[PDB]
């Protein structure tokens, strides 16, 4: 699922600016 | 047409009243911008309670003002780290913005001061924590729930843009929930006064507009792109563009392609396709009718904009609050000391603070 793909991205936690 | 006479007359007058409000708000902002406040308290006026967040050049602590017993969020910035990390202009600018704006969804700066080591910004404490945590915890917000929050960002951006301020760092991590369930925007490190265009590469990968990625001069339309990303993430539970590595996120952003969960209403998809529009001549918020293309969109047809502004709408969700000073909605951090040097550090760099 797209949800599974999101989990697999590793970017489910808090994101900092570039 | 789409509106009968009465509704059209009402909408036209509403839109004229917004212009009138913004003109007065811009006058009040510029007065405070040109003549800012400085040194309105001192460190020993507060008790330190708990660290609410940490960064590479400072932290935010829950504090209690001794005289009044009020709780505040105190941002402590280490002057030496600010300089080493090249954040001088951003830090002074954030303070200058915060002391000059006034809007029900922008955090209120109640005190600021400095000492030999650190800079201090004392803000209202927003006890509900970040939208980010509630969103990950619930999974996703239903469309009415997301719309309630989106409506507040629309009005907040309409305000900021009328002041020529581009926000540039919208994301659920930057949106706090107050005790009535409404949003507070607290961080202005990347905001800039931009009447025309600007060029800095800044933001968070998932929320970057394509024209930032492509190294173009850009304008306030990047904030409306970021609103499309926010609405999507709130309603889906995940953002529209994600991948293992940022470069792959950026290829998705610029491709002009976006996919939607099957539970998204058609009205929501139509709004998102118009906010997540790679072509600037077609992006909502960037056209001749300005913010009105967004506010009059079908997905917001049930939104009473004045009622949202007046905070008269019942929030979908009120965070758990066991009392003043409750910190259960914030992450836990190790409590490090606040050392203040015998010698003034970086006095010239922070003269205007
Ligand atoms: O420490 S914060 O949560 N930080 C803001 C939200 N998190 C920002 C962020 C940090 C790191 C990565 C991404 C976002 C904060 C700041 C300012 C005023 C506050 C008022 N009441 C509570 C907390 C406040």
């Amino acid at each position: 699922t797209t949800y599974a793909d999101f989990i697999a991205s590793g970017r489910t936690g808090r994101r900092s600016a570039i | 047409g789409h509106m009968g006479n009465a509704a059209a007359a009402k909408k036209g007058s509403e839109q004229e009243s917004v212009k009138e409000f913004l003109a007065k708000a811009k006058e009040e902002f510029l007065k405070k911008w040109e003549s800012p406040s400085q040194n309105t308290a001192q460190l020993d006026h507060f008790d330190r309670i708990k660290t609410l967040g940490t960064g590479s050049f400072g932290r935010v602590m829950l504090v209690k003002h001794k005289e009044t017993g009020n709780h505040y969020a105190m941002k402590i910035l280490d002057k030496q780290k600010v300089v080493k990390l090249k954040q001088i202009e951003h830090t002074l600018n954030e303070k200058r913005i915060l002391q000059a704006v006034n809007f029900p969804f922008l955090v209120k700066l109640e005190f600021s001061f400095k000492d030999n080591s650190n800079l201090y910004m004392v803000m209202e404490y927003v006890p509900g924590g970040e939208m980010f945590s509630h969103l990950r915890r619930i999974g996703r917000f239903s469309e009415p729930h997301a719309r309630f929050y989106a409506a507040q960002i629309v009005l907040t951006f309409e305000y900021l843009h009328s002041l020529d301020l581009i926000y540039r760092d919208l994301k659920p991590e930057n949106l706090l929930i107050d005790q009535q369930g409404y949003i507070q925007v607290t961080d202005f490190g990347f905001a800039k006064r931009v009447k025309g265009r600007t060029w800095t590469l800044c933001g968070t990968p998932e929320y970057l507009a394509p024209e930032i990625i492509l190294s173009k001069g850009y304008n306030k339309a990047v904030d409306w792109w970021a609103l499309g990303v926010l609405i999507y993430e709130m309603a889906a539970g995940y953002p529209p563009f994600f991948a293992d590595q940022p470069i792959q996120i950026y290829e998705k952003i610029v491709s002009g392609k976006v996919r939607f969960p099957s539970h998204f209403s058609s009205d929501l998809k139509d709004l998102l396709r118009n906010l997540l529009q790679v072509d600037l001549t077609k992006r909502f918020g960037n056209l001749k009718n300005g913010v009105n293309d967004i506010k009059n969109h079908k997905w917001f047809a049930t939104t009473d904009w004045i009622a949202i502004y007046q905070r008269k709408v019942e929030a979908p969700f009120i965070p758990k609050f066991k009392g003043p000073g409750d910190t259960s909605n914030f992450d836990d951090y190790e409590e490090e000391e606040i050392r203040v040097s015998i010698n003034e550090k970086c006095g010239k760099e922070f003269t205007e603070f």
